[PDB]
């Protein structure tokens, strides 16, 4: 809880964990985190409404989200500090009222857009 | 110290209590009738003298002072970054022993450290005024303190390098060790010290702590700001035009980042305070935009554009930076391109290049130049460094001031055809730090030509079979690209057929217009949520506020969602169910529509009022400024 | 190696201690002999001597001989037949051994050498050292530099002639009355230098000529030399002790080690190797000379009333990191820890007990010590670390009038007239000031440099206070204010007109100069480099995090600015040091607070103030830099 930083231009959390979780199809993976990227300058279609882009990644691979993806978190470890934090994160997801409470980089594309 | 020598070239008597050469010199200068007098030895003297004055910036003294001119010019190709052109002075046969130690620098300075520390080892061998063997000392020295650096780096660190063979460390170790460069200046002849007691101060292991501690002024709120960027200069001049090391080490380019940032802070200040009380500074050069690609980080930067206002700085000499510019983005092609990449050289060099391309955010470029550094940055620079999506934006940043035309347009959709070639591997996967990838390069080329069909990517469209599906999805993130026969062909690849293919399309951009059918099948994943309630409903709740669902029986399924109803029908919404961190998550023109609504408006504007008071949130505070939601 | 120092003779140790230190202290010569040259295959003389002998009788050795054939040769075939072998002999090429590099590697403030070859001298170009070779009379006179390279019996330099050298007899007969500079400058440097021979015999004539002028000085008014022997067989122990008697200092090499009998090389490494090696060790095993090595670095520093923590890095020479919050990181230490030992003895009470009588009671002035500054343990032990802050200075305080008693009162010692000094500047008397600076300079090695310092601090602000006074003190007070009277303003002005501030430090004994390295800051803003550096870059980290909207849980960015803070005041005021009223100093704690005070409204929205923070803001901020605060 030492390295966990919130983002208060977006209401999640940056912390170094990964994720075990099981979507509504009972497929499972194992070490996975995700991404976010504040971009509000993005040139939008018609039917983007989110400020913010996320990537999960598991094992090291961006994946492709085809079907919905809705999840709960069974174990989520700590990286530096391999003891088990799900508790935690269990606790904060319900507090922040955002999707995707905990991410393990924030990337703000504000500072570097040339309309800034 | 019987004088100061003040930066702007005007000197003070200080502290001699004798005869007043320094105004007797001056005197001579003025005016030539005085110089006939003196011996002929002494008229050249005083021409020597008069020259040096003239090209060292010390003009007369200060109660004489008038139109000052302080303007920089380093004579040095290494700060001009002419890099092919010290190749070429390498190439040639050196004359002289000042000529190796031009060489020495240069070869330093491109990156074949191990070259430059044999030729400084020949140079202090033959040199044995004495003042080129202590400059080569030190230089060596340092030359030595950089490989070792270097090599520690690389074992620590993409692919294992190892650009000093094991027998040339196992040398230079048994070459300077127990090796002190404290001792180098006490142990030079007598002569030597005396004549040259300003050099000593490039022995020592941190030189610049004077001009450091004189930085705070930069921070006093209560001219200065010339007296700290002339000083920057005289530091710069020194250190290149004498060829020396120390300014590639990290003291140097920290105090480069301290002194340029502070400058350029406190020119953000005074024009803040100034709008204060008159109610409506920095001016860069050349110099200025080297000093900060050379040495600033991109974080550093990053730093600069939160903390002040750059697009307020107005920037000079611009064809000076596109020369710059466009010198810089050949190297690149130098380094890739062929199989010139030199791994020392490559630290170095790419730091500056990503820098620089980034700070060319703020300059006007000319389209042939503007072609040169934007082929270069979107082929020939390396993935590791800039990768997919943090290139388009040091490419997005270069239309701030250069409004995207034909030729540019042509060259991302090189890229894009490019980056479609590289897709025939089912295995080839763009990696993006940024969450941003090829779809951002085509909206941008839509956005600035609203019209421009990619020829050659609705050739390889139209040849797309069913077999190659990572060539077919990545195309449908470049539909507005395609042309009719391309977009009719790779539209027979997908299926709309349930629910979730409709967000799919969505989000890949398959379709843009909403068919009735869709809403029949946003209709019945609805009425399965309502039956099975005792992510996307929030996300259709937009799309009937934002006027892309016309249906009108979506009010069947108000009550689940506090965002569905809030959105649905803003009117009959209850806001003590209102939580301020939806606003967060919306863009520009979810909020902008927000705003005209005439109705919700009042109550998040009431949210937003309440949450900067208790909290003082500058994202919440920026969204109830800019569209006043 | 490492094995062969761990059963090293003790005596051998304690004689590569000596030559080390010396070696450090930048007083170290090496004499090198013609063993040295001959692994570098010079042309030996004992082949000279065999080539005179055929051409002067025809068919082809004791101690005179090799001096009376030559001189035989040189009487009856004259000048030219004696240098025309010389030079058909002598003239050539030969690379230098890697001895001569290892003999530059020690740093060697001169090298005395009985070679007349040149192999001495390309190495020291090879290796970048200059010196200035004295190989003739005119040159003793004419040397350009301090260090010399000096060859007492001559070399080639001018040319391939027997007049140039000491060879044949009648040279080294004659050898005071042609050479008395040479061996003047060759005694002077012996008697104020630590000698190392190397590449030299037992019974080398050299060295019995040394040992017999040696003989004549008086007990103990000389240090004994050092010999390394390259014999092939084991030194006798009676031939050993004479040779000490006489005044030697024996490292026998074939002890050492094994070795074959012609393999020279390796036995004059393994001695070159063996001290070269030492020079980074610390001779560092048990924990009696670890709380040794500590203290030795840490008891000078007992004078200062405080030291800065991240100053005590240049104690042991960046063997560490010693942080702000009390922790020790390993930094360069390639060696033993000593200091995870020391703390190993602080936090384990039992092996306190198992040092010596002497190591106990130094470990607790360490212990003291360690714990008044703030160093606790290493990083890795590190708890909760939580140090109040407190300065024990009534200039700190404000406390005018306990001051002004404090000056009242009669001083007891030296440390008193020290802080009295620093007191009367901070009461404005600064008259009073300097004249009691002028007084313990005096009498006073610590006070001494830090009296000049402040004295000349203290005249830095007569002069501008004078200027602004003769400039502006009329206009602003309304009256010319002369609070110092011409007769003080000449004085001062020509005692400080030659003092310069920045070699006050090099003109100083070396003893003060290595134990006291930190000192050397004081004489110029370098002191507060570190801590400008380090907050600008927090400054810039700081706002960052504030410009983006984060907030870190946990530890706060600006504590180790806070702490910096409180180090540099703690250090200047306990020390009664005249830096506090410098401006840049002012700047500096002015936009540590500002700093700390923007991070805190910004946490606060999401520290607090204390008396010591109500004085650094009251003290060193101005007005508009408070309002500035305000506004923000």
């Amino acid at each position: 809880t030492h390295d966990l930083v919130y983002h208060s231009k977006i209401n999640t959390f940056v912390w170094d964990v990964e994720f075990d979780i099981v979507l509504s199809d009972s497929k499972e993976l194992n070490k996975c985190y995700f991404v976010k990227c504040f971009n509000p300058y993005r040139i939008n279609g018609k039917c983007d409404f989110a400020v913010s882009s996320i990537d999960i990644f598991s094992e090291g691979k961006r994946l492709l989200i085809e079907n919905e993806f809705n999840f709960k978190i069974t174990k989520a470890v700590h990286v530096a500090t391999s003891k088990d934090v799900t508790e935690i994160v269990l606790h904060l997801s319900e507090r922040i009222s955002s999707p995707f409470p905990i991410v393990k980089e924030v990337v703000y594309l504000d500072w570097s857009h040339p309309q800034f | 110290y019987d004088y100061h020598f003040e930066v702007n070239g005007t000197v003070v008597r200080h502290k001699n209590k004798g005869f007043g050469y320094m105004e007797r010199f001056f005197e001579l200068k003025e005016s030539c009738d005085e110089r006939s007098k003196l011996s002929k030895k002494q008229y050249e003297r005083f021409n020597a003298l008069f020259n040096f004055f003239e090209k060292n910036g010390v003009i007369c003294m200060a109660k004489d002072a008038g139109t000052l001119n302080t303007s920089i010019e380093i004579n040095s190709l290494a700060y001009h970054g002419k890099y092919d052109v010290m190749k070429k002075f390498i190439e040639e046969q050196s004359v002289s022993i000042e000529d190796d130690y031009k060489k020495a620098f240069f070869l330093a300075c491109l990156g074949r450290w191990e070259e430059s520390y044999d030729l400084y080892s020949n140079i202090i061998l033959n040199s044995i005024n004495g003042c080129v063997y202590y400059l080569s000392q030190i230089n060596r020295y340092r030359i030595y303190q950089s490989i070792t650096q270097a090599v520690t780096q690389f074992n620590g660190l993409g692919r294992h390098y190892k650009p000093f063979t094991d027998e040339f460390l196992a040398r230079i170790e048994r070459e300077m060790t127990n090796f002190n460069i404290d001792d180098l200046f006490n142990g030079m002849p007598f002569e030597f010290q005396k004549k040259y007691k300003i050099l000593e101060f490039l022995s020592d292991n941190q030189f610049l702590y004077d001009d450091t501690v004189k930085l705070f002024e930069l921070t006093n709120k209560v001219s200065s700001d010339i007296v700290v960027l002339l000083r920057l200069y005289d530091n710069l001049r020194f250190l290149y035009e004498n060829c020396l090391w120390s300014v590639s080490f990290h003291e140097f380019h920290q105090y480069i980042r301290n002194s340029m940032s502070l400058l350029i802070e406190k020119a953000e200040y005074e024009r803040t305070r100034d709008i204060d009380e008159l109610g409506f500074g920095f001016f860069m050069e050349y110099y200025d935009f080297v000093n900060i690609s050379r040495h600033f980080k991109i974080d550093d930067i990053k730093n600069l554009e939160r903390s002040c206002s750059i697009d307020k700085i107005r920037f000079g000499e611009q064809e000076k930076i596109e020369e710059y510019l466009v010198g810089i983005a050949e190297e690149i092609t130098k380094q890739f391109s062929a199989n010139g990449m030199n791994v020392v050289f490559y630290t170095q060099f790419i730091s500056e290049a990503k820098a620089a391309l980034y700070f060319a955010k703020y300059v006007k470029l000319s389209e042939e130049g503007l072609g040169k550094i934007v082929k270069a940055l979107l082929f020939y620079f390396p993935e590791r460094d800039l990768d997919i999506g943090k290139r388009y934006v040091w490419l997005e940043r270069l239309t701030k001031c250069n409004e995207l035309p034909k030729s540019i347009i042509s060259i991302i959709d090189d890229f894009l055809v490019l980056q479609a070639e590289k897709h025939i591997d089912q295995n080839y996967s763009e990696v993006s730090s940024n969450g941003l990838y090829s779809r951002d390069y085509g909206a941008l080329i839509k956005h600035f030509e609203k019209n421009f069909i990619s020829k050659r990517l609705s050739e390889i469209t139209l040849c797309l079979t069913q077999d190659k599906q990572k060539q077919i999805d990545f195309l449908f993130k470049l539909l507005p690209l395609l042309s009719t026969n391309a977009k009719s062909h790779l539209l027979s690849f997908k299926s709309v057929e349930n629910i979730n293919d409709l967000m799919n399309g969505i989000r890949i951009g398959l379709i843009d217009e909403f068919t009735p059918e869709h809403e029949e099948l946003i209709i019945e994943y609805l009425e399965t949520r309502k039956v099975n309630y005792i992510d996307y409903m929030s996300t259709f709740g937009i799309w009937y506020f934002l006027e892309e669902i016309n249906n009108s029986k979506m009010e069947e399924f108000i009550g689940m969602d506090d965002q569905y109803d809030f959105f649905v029908d803003p009117e009959n919404f209850d806001y003590k169910k209102f939580i301020p961190s939806w606003l967060k998550n919306y863009n520009d023109k979810l909020l902008g529509k927000i705003a005209g609504n005439k109705h919700m408006k009042h109550h998040v504007i009431e949210v937003l009022k309440e949450r900067v008071k208790n909290s003082n949130d500058k994202r919440y505070l920026e969204i109830l400024m800019n569209y006043f939601i | 190696l490492k094995e062969v120092f761990l059963m090293l003779d003790n005596n051998v140790v304690e004689c590569i201690k000596e030559i080390t230190e010396s070696s450090r202290n930048g007083k170290l010569v090496f004499f090198v002999g013609a063993g040295v040259s001959t692994l570098s295959d010079y042309p030996q003389w004992w082949r000279l001597v065999d080539k005179y002998h055929e051409e002067l009788y025809g068919s082809p050795y004791s101690s005179d001989e090799y001096l009376r054939i030559p001189q035989i040769f040189y009487n009856v075939k004259g000048e030219m037949a004696f240098d025309g072998i010389l030079k058909d002999f002598f003239q050539v090429d030969k690379p230098t051994n890697p001895i001569h590099d290892k003999i530059l590697a020690m740093n060697p403030a001169h090298v005395i050498t009985t070679n007349y070859d040149n192999l001495i001298d390309t190495a020291c170009w090879k290796r970048g050292k200059y010196f200035s070779v004295i190989s003739a009379e005119e040159d003793v006179a004419n040397a350009t530099s301090s260090r010399y390279l000096l060859k007492v019996h001559g070399d080639f330099r001018k040319g391939f002639k027997g007049e140039n050298v000491v060879l044949k007899e009648d040279d080294y007969l004659n050898y005071d009355q042609n050479y008395p500079l040479i061996s003047n400058l060759m005694k002077t440097i012996i008697a104020t230098h630590t000698i190392v021979f190397i590449g030299y015999g037992l019974g080398d004539y050299n060295i019995n000529m040394l040992l017999n002028w040696v003989r004549k000085l008086q007990k103990d008014s000389f240090h004994k030399p050092f010999f390394i022997r390259t014999d092939p067989s084991p030194i006798e122990n009676e031939t050993l002790i004479y040779y000490e008697n006489k005044g030697l200092r024996i490292i026998d090499a074939a002890s050492l080690i094994d070795s074959n009998e012609y393999d020279y090389l390796e036995r004059y490494s393994a001695v070159m190797d063996l001290l070269i090696e030492s020079q980074e060790n610390k001779f560092i095993t048990k924990d009696d000379e670890v709380i040794d090595y500590i203290y030795g670095k840490i008891s000078p520093l007992f004078a200062l009333q405080y030291i800065r923590k991240i100053d005590l890095k240049h104690v042991f020479e960046y063997d560490y990191h010693f942080e702000v919050n009390g922790t020790v990181v390993r930094h360069k230490n390639k060696g033993f820890g000593y200091m995870e030992r020391f703390f190993e003895l602080k936090e384990s009470c039992d092996e306190r007990s198992k040092l010596s009588k002497k190591q106990y009671e130094r470990f607790n002035a360490l212990f003291n010590f360690f714990e008044k500054n703030g160093v606790i343990c290493m990083a890795k032990d590190a708890g909760t670390l939580n140090t109040s802050i407190e300065i024990n200075s009534l200039a700190y305080h404000g406390k005018y009038d306990v001051m002004k008693k404090f000056i009242e009162e009669q001083s007891v010692s030296i440390e008193d007239d020290y802080k009295k000094a620093f007191f009367l500047a901070c009461l404005g008397r600064w008259e009073e000031s300097y004249d009691l600076y002028s007084n313990i300079i005096l009498n006073s090695g610590c006070v001494y440099y830090l009296s000049q310092i402040n004295r000349y601090r203290i005249y830095q602000s007569i002069t501008q206070a004078v200027t602004q006074f003769n400039g502006l003190g009329l206009l602003t007070f309304g009256r010319h204010y002369k609070p110092f009277t011409d007769e003080f303003l000449a004085r001062i002005e020509r005692e400080m007109t030659n003092f310069n501030i920045d070699d006050l430090f090099n003109g100083m004994p070396f003893e003060f100069q290595k134990k006291y390295k930190i000192l050397e800051f004081l004489s110029d803003n370098q002191f507060l480099y570190d801590d400008t550096v380090k907050l600008f870059e927090l400054t810039n980290k700081v706002r960052s995090e504030m410009s983006e909207g984060s907030y870190s849980f946990g530890m706060s960015s600006d504590i180790v600015v806070l702490l910096r803070l409180y180090d540099n005041l703690r250090f200047l005021y306990e020390n009664c040091l005249w830096s506090v009223s410098f401006h840049e100093f002012h700047q500096y704690i002015r936009n540590s607070m500002s700093l700390l005070i923007e991070k805190a409204e910004y946490e606060r929205t999401r520290f607090f103030m204390e008396y010591y923070d109500f004085v650094n803001i009251s003290r060193h901020f101005k007005i508009d830099d408070i309002k500035n605060l305000e506004r923000s």
